[PDB]
């Protein structure tokens, strides 16, 4: 929220992916920490869009603010 | 205007 | 070579039929794909799909091996943005995919070849995004490639290079764990290395920041420094004279007895990058009396030919 | 081999004006322009210091903070610090809007501040004015949204609710917040608008609101850094960045900088030149950069380009958010902007700012000459490397308001303009973002600078600003640039193309716009453009006369001096221009100046009746879209004579009848719109309003092409095309099947009866042609001309001719055969039209051009390699269309009171050859002069010729075949026959083989005779045989009897 994350986005979202697949405990704290990430970084977040939504496809994930989120920016549209 | 511009003759 | 047309004719007939259409022959058909010269759009297009719905982690490393080896041919506006759009997939796949060893893979084969259209401003993104990667190996490789893309957009690139100069100091300063020191030291001698322009004002910082690191009370960060040191030695050009005379303390008081931790190749080897960068010569005869001895006792000591 | 004749074969028909549709591209809706200009009349500055008194709200420390205005309140005294603060402030205001009223209030009672505000909302009630509050003497804002002021005896902090001081206000004004709680102030003062606002049922997005914290945050109490720090980041953006860059941990990058010498840095705010001119510039152009591309174009232009001080305002108070962050602070604007403290642009500005103060020691002690800082070359090449690649519409470049703000200067002017000219030749959309972005007023205002260098470049630019927007011209106009462009066209040093583009830019500016119309003819335009009319340059002259004929648009003054200058006399040549593009736009030049006679002198009629008889000869034109111009100029005639025209017409029921034959001519055209054009246009005579009037989209067509990319390399040229491996892959196939049908050739000719198929038509088949390469064989009917297919054996098409029934399709020719080939369609009343897309899955019958020709039925020989037509019929003249130039080159008199039955020609030579129904067989040279064309004239034949078939080789062969049936072989350099043959008394049809040597005969009984040409017997098939035709390649004929059957035979 405070701080500037686009420069470790990489660093932060692999951990996350792999977290997701080894642990399903943890789903939905590390859905709300990305869903946080990519509303913090905008547009520099569509990279790794693909990837992630095949990771949710692989394991159900569907999380409301995250869905949201993507697709306001595949939409482009901005808020 | 909005920015001085210099120059013009 | 009596007919190379119809052997070349015959083999990409053979090719087509094959590609048209188990997981071992991909994999062969692959390697052959990616071995040697051909005469190829339609079957990169379609690799492009292929291995991204492939979730075999060797076919994928093999179909990343034959599109970077088959993209050598790089006017066109068509294929330029064909070219651009493939590179683009084979960016995100560089940062997105899971396996670090495609990941390395992929952004070793963006080779200088490709210069001319990763110095775009997405693809530059792209990079600032992936020189903050968990494979430190791939961190390198990006801050090389950056760095060597100094030239071709600085307003973009010097910028960013100053931030992570930044990043990398205050990391070496006070990080106080090896590894972590390790990897600063070694990001800073590939941004000298790659970046010479950035560095060249930065020089009195960069040097001060790495004698105080060199009179602290790990083999791995003092060899690092010392590569450093000696890059900055040649980039600097004659800038660094004021600090020779410590350098040449430290090197020399390090240089002798074995006790040091730090390798006598590397500090031989930085010195004599410093002794030719700053033109230092016969002065350090009559200053230091023992350097004479300490280099000719090593023609008896040592036994690496390096 | 056989590729480089496939390579250099001119395509006829296959251009601009052939493929895409004549039509105006549709204007964009262009929101570029600017609503409204605001300006802050009127500043008030409230300054609740209250000096060497502390607040009790507050405990400040033993040091805090001192600073306030870059002055000491303790220093001076504490009445002499309030106005020396309170004049320092007005002054720092000054340096970014020097022209407002002032007005300080200094420990204000709550009367003094509702008199004030009274009396500047009464100065300025319909403007901006700035309301600036510094409460750091006062007690924090009260949740209840109330602002503390003093009493008169300064001994008790009296409240102010925000609801009685936005009453005071209105509603167009800014209010600025310096206290440790200005977020409490906010929220309470939008509290009270929505409170209004539901009050108003039974003033929020014009007020603008900015604040120094949010409402739990307090202001920072470091001692180095000013107490006054908000307002201090709005004023002095540069000192304060430069203070708060000395204090970061970048300051280790570069050792010997200090407070003190930050203080002593040379230069000026205004001086670009100078060390803190270029800190200045390089801020101003980094926060602008920023805010362009975080913030939305909407609020962008709403903030950062309505007015000079609020756009300064959230410049500085980008950096302010920035500056306050570090501190736990964050500022907060009426419309909430999105976070700018992580944008990539700041470490740029980071950058600059360490390279450009690095000097400063050398600078001020040794005195060493200040180089200038490299960041805009920087980002002028990033924007070169971004445009060298981005071609597609991607993400738009960061630098549009970077190269905005190099503009300015003329250090790096040129080479700006260069990449700013390069990337509008992008298209219609990068010319919109370049609006958008805030280019307009300062390219207007290049256009005063008289450095000769810059006059391509302008006028590069400006022709894209006017191709996408065409407003700019009342812009133009007001200032008094059009002088400029006819300077730059009033050159001949200039280049072609920088003329023609001037050209254009006045065409636009002069297009239906009388004030532009009356500057330019002030402006010696026609002169100027007559001048310039007869320059070697299509597309000049073109442009040129467009010009001229949009002067003279509804302008008697311009026509006048155009009779003057004899422009029309001038303009007569124009018409004879071998481009139809040139052509069309002298007749719209011709037909504009006609329209507008409103009835002046007997002068006025001649030259009228002058200019009607020049444009009446041409009628025989091939061009359509010509032709169509051709039908507007006439309209204007019309509506000049309504009465006359009308009492013409009446008469049937000598100018006007000429013109009116003319008319008929155009009405009875094969063009589908023109032939509906000129019908409407004779049918609005009749009854006889204004709506009868139409005008072609021929000038916005042209226009388009500057709408388009130039610069990059055209499509045909890229070596790696889809287009162009696709014509390889085409030629290479035409060479598989010459080589082939060669090989087939050189084996000799077995006896022919296969029959690959056998279909009925609806309509008996008139003429079959068969395309040389692909499978596709044309058979023309009376009323259809269908498209079959030897391989596949199915249907394909069925189209309509259109012609009456009266006439017939008597021949056909495949135009462009090797690659991209059209169908030609030759009536035997002289209408010819070529087809496109008449054999293809998703595309429908498109018919490219078509004009009458002259005016046995028709014959035509086509030529590809010269690209010349010729037609041939009843008339005693043999006419040679030019496709390329689509005027007729030659008209030989053929010197025969007999119609022409048959027509050949030889590659390489003329030696036209024309049979004729009394029997003769002329040949015609056209090198040498018309009286001289014709070679020899032999007679040993009497009845129509059936075909009169021309052999490719060198030694042309004249097998002359008439309905007698005898053969009798000709040669062009011989005045007797050399081989004489009888072969069918009576002979319906025939058809002959170039590389085969195979004289197909018909005959009434059925039989189909193949003989050779020295008249060996070879095959006699046994089924009126009015149709064979033998393919150019493959030894392959078609047969067709009475009977409406189609047959295609092979050999083996």
């Amino acid at each position: 929220e405070s701080l500037d994350f686009t420069d470790y986005a990489s660093r932060i979202i692999h951990p996350i992916v792999r977290t997701l697949d080894q642990s399903p405990e943890l789903r939905s704290t590390a859905m709300d920490t990305l869903s946080s990430l990519v509303f913090q970084l905008g547009k520099k977040y569509q990279i790794f869009i693909p990837m992630v939504n095949k990771v949710l496809v692989r394991h159900r994930i569907n999380h409301q603010r995250y869905d949201v989120l993507i697709c306001r920016i595949v939409k482009g549209y901005t808020l | 205007r909005v920015f001085f511009m210099d120059d013009v003759e | 070579p009596q007919l190379k047309k119809d052997i070349q004719d015959g083999l990409l007939k053979m090719l087509s039929l094959v590609l048209m259409h188990d997981v071992g022959s991909i994999t062969l058909a692959l390697r052959t794909l990616g071995s040697f010269e051909f005469e190829l759009t339609q079957f990169v297009r379609h690799c492009a799909d292929h291995f991204l719905n492939s979730e075999h982690k060797e076919i994928r490393m093999e179909a990343a091996r034959t599109c970077s080896r088959l993209l050598t041919p790089s006017v066109s506006q068509t294929a330029v943005q064909v070219v651009a759009d493939v590179l683009s997939k084979l960016l995100v796949v560089g940062i997105t995919d899971p396996d670090p060893d495609i990941r390395y893979c992929v952004l070793a084969s963006l080779d200088e070849r490709f210069d001319a259209h990763l110095a775009q401003a997405e693809n530059l993104q792209a990079l600032f995004v992936a020189l903050n990667d968990q494979v430190f190996e791939i961190r390198e490789l990006a801050i090389c490639t950056v760095g060597r893309l100094s030239s071709m957009n600085p307003a973009f690139v010097m910028p960013f290079l100053r931030k992570m100069l930044i990043q990398i100091l205050t990391e070496l300063e006070h990080s106080g764990i090896g590894r972590i020191k390790e990897q600063s030291a070694r990001m800073l001698g590939h941004l000298v290395s790659n970046a010479p322009r950035l560095i060249r004002p930065y020089m009195e910082p960069i040097l001060k920041a790495l004698i105080l690191k060199l009179k602290d009370p790990n083999p791995g960060v003092i060899n690092n420094v010392l590569a450093t040191i000696g890059e900055l030695a040649q980039v600097s050009g004659l800038e660094m004279r004021k600090w020779v005379d410590e350098l040449f303390i430290i090197i020399m008081d390090m240089l002798q007895d074995s006790s040091l931790l730090a390798k006598r190749q590397v500090a031989l080897w930085t010195l004599g990058q410093l002794v030719a960068s700053t033109g230092y010569v016969v002065e350090p005869y009559r200053k230091y009396p023992t350097l004479l001895e300490v280099l000719l006792n090593f023609l008896k000591t040592e036994q690496n030919q390096g | 081999e056989a590729d480089l004749t496939d390579w250099n074969l001119p395509l006829a028909f296959m251009k601009k004006r052939h493929c895409e549709k004549i039509e105006g591209s549709k204007s964009l809706a262009q929101s570029w322009r600017m609503k409204d200009r605001m300006k802050t009349v009127s500043v008030a500055l409230v300054l609740c210091l209250n000096v060497g008194v502390d607040p009790p709200d507050v405990v400040k420390t033993t040091p805090c903070a001192r600073l306030e205005c870059w002055i000491d309140p303790l220093s001076m005294g504490p009445q002499k610090a309030l106005e020396t603060i309170g004049a320092n402030l007005q002054k720092q205001y000054e340096n970014w809007q020097p022209r407002a009223r002032y007005k300080q209030s200094l420990d204000p009672t709550v009367d003094e501040v509702k008199k004030l505000c009274t009396s500047l909302r009464r100065n300025a009630k319909e403007e901006r004015v700035l309301f600036h509050y510094n409460g750091h003497g006062v007690p924090r804002p009260t949740v209840n949204g109330e602002v503390w002021v003093f009493n008169k005896n300064y001994t008790q902090y009296i409240p102010l609710s925000i609801y009685d001081l936005q009453t005071w206000m209105g509603s167009p004004s800014i209010f600025v917040y310096d206290c440790s709680n200005a977020g409490l102030i906010v929220k309470s003062f939008k509290q009270f608008a929505l409170q209004r606002e539901q009050e108003l049922e039974v003033s929020m997005k014009n007020c603008i609101q900015l604040a120094a914290c949010e409402a739990t945050e307090l202001l920072p109490m470091i001692p180095d850094l000013p107490a006054d720090l908000f307002t201090s980041c709005l004023t002095t953006p540069i000192k304060i960045a430069l203070r708060w860059f000395c204090m970061q941990k970048c300051v280790s990058l570069v050792p010997g900088v200090t407070l003190d010498l930050i203080e002593k840095i040379p230069g000026r705010l205004n001086d670009r030149r100078t060390p803190l001119g270029e800190l200045n510039w390089i801020f101003t152009a980094i926060t602008d950069t920023i805010a362009w591309n975080v913030l939305p174009r909407d609020l962008f232009q709403k903030l950062f380009r309505q007015d000079l001080l609020v756009a300064s305002l959230f410049r500085n108070f980008l950096l302010a958010e920035r500056i306050m962050r570090s501190y736990n602070c964050t500022p907060v604007s009426s419309p909430r902007l999105p976070p700018t403290y992580m944008h990539a642009m700041w470490q740029a500005w980071d950058l600059a700012v360490d390279i450009c103060l690095s000097q400063l020691p050398t600078i001020i002690e040794e005195g060493t000459a200040f180089r200038h800082s490299p960041f805009f070359a920087e980002q002028l090449t990033a924007f070169q490397v971004w445009l060298t690649m981005g071609v597609e519409n991607r993400n738009p470049p960061e630098q549009l308001p970077i190269v905005l703000q190099v503009l300015l200067s003329q250090v790096h002017r040129l080479r700006a303009l260069d990449l700013l000219g390069r990337f509008l030749d992008l298209g219609p959309w990068a010319v919109s973002l370049a609006l958008s972005v805030g280019i307009f007023p300062y390219v207007l205002k290049l256009l005063q600078s008289s450095a000769r260098e810059l006059r391509p470049l302008l006028v590069f630019i400006w022709a894209k600003i006017l191709a996408v927007d065409s407003s700019c011209q009342a812009d133009l106009v007001k200032d008094n640039g059009h002088k400029y462009f006819l300077s730059v066209l009033a050159d001949p040093y200039m280049p072609a193309e920088h003329r023609t583009m001037t050209a254009f830019i006045l065409a636009v500016i002069v297009n239906s716009y009388h004030t532009g119309q009356e500057a330019c003819l002030q402006g010696n335009l026609i002169a100027i453009c007559l001048e310039q009319l007869n320059d070697p340059h299509p597309l000049l002259r073109q442009w040129v006369a467009i010009c001229l004929g949009r002067i003279w648009q509804n302008f008697d003054s311009a026509r006048w001096c155009g009779v003057r200058d004899s422009a029309h006399e001038k303009l007569y040549s124009l018409l004879s221009d071998p481009i139809p593009e040139v052509r069309c736009a002298a007749v719209f030049a011709l037909g504009t100046f006609v329209g507008n006679s409103a009835e002046r002198t007997d002068h006025s009629t001649t030259i009228d009746h002058n200019v009607a008889m020049m444009l009446a000869q041409l009628v025989s034109d091939g061009s359509p879209m010509v032709r169509k111009e051709l039908v507007v100029a006439l309209s204007h005639l019309v509506v000049q004579y309504e009465s006359n025209f009308c009492t013409v017409a009446l008469q049937f029921i000598s100018v006007y009848t000429q013109i009116w034959r003319v008319l008929l001519h155009l009405a009875a055209d094969p063009y589908p719109e023109v032939s509906d054009v000129a019908m409407k246009v004779l049918n609005s005579i009749a009854y006889k309003f204004i709506s009868a009037t139409v005008q072609t989209g021929f000038c916005d067509w042209s226009a388009r092409y500057f709408a388009q990319p130039v610069m990059k390399i055209p499509e045909e040229h890229d070596l790696e095309s889809q287009i162009r491996k696709e014509r390889e892959w085409r030629f290479l196939r035409n060479s598989r099947v010459r080589r082939q049908a060669q090989q087939v050739i050189q084996k000799g000719i077995t006896r022919l009866d296969d029959q690959i198929f056998l279909n009925r038509n609806p309509g008996v088949p008139s003429v079959v042609k068969f395309h040389p390469f692909t499978p596709c064989i044309a058979v023309a009917d009376k009323d259809s001309i269908c498209f079959w297919d030897w391989e596949k054996g199915e249907k394909l098409d069925y189209f309509h001719n259109g012609n009456p029934r009266y006439t017939r399709v008597t021949a056909m020719e495949y135009l462009n055969g090797q690659d991209c080939s059209l169908l030609l369609t030759a009536t035997d009343d002289g209408a010819i039209r070529v087809w496109k897309n008449f054999a293809d899955l998703e595309k429908n019958p498109e018919m490219v051009t078509a004009w009458q020709g002259l005016s046995a039925g028709m014959v035509v020989d086509w030529e590809q390699e010269t690209g010349l037509l010729m037609s041939s019929g009843d008339v005693r003249i043999v006419r040679i269309w030019d496709t390329d130039r689509e005027m007729k080159v030659q008209d030989i008199p053929t010197g025969a009171d007999s119609c022409v039955t048959s027509l050949s020609c030889d590659s390489h030579r003329s030696l036209i050859v024309a049979g004729l129904g009394d029997g003769s067989i002329r040949v015609y040279d056209r090198r040498m002069a018309l009286s001289e064309c014709r070679v020899m004239t032999y007679r040993e034949h009497t009845a129509w010729v059936v075909k009169a078939s021309l052999q490719k080789r060198p030694d042309g062969h004249i097998v002359s075949v008439s309905v007698n049936g005898d053969v009798r072989i000709f040669d062009p350099r011989m005045p007797e026959s050399v081989n004489v043959l009888q072969i069918v008394k009576g002979l319906t049809a025939l058809d002959i083989h170039p590389q085969a040597d195979l004289i197909a005969c018909g005959s009434v009984n059925q039989f189909t005779a193949i003989y050779n040409s020295s008249g060996e017997l070879i095959n006699n098939i046994k089924y009126a045989i009015s149709c064979l035709a033998f393919h150019p390649h493959w030894p392959h004929l078609a047969v067709g009897s009475n009977d409406y059957y189609i047959s295609v035979y092979s050999v083996e």
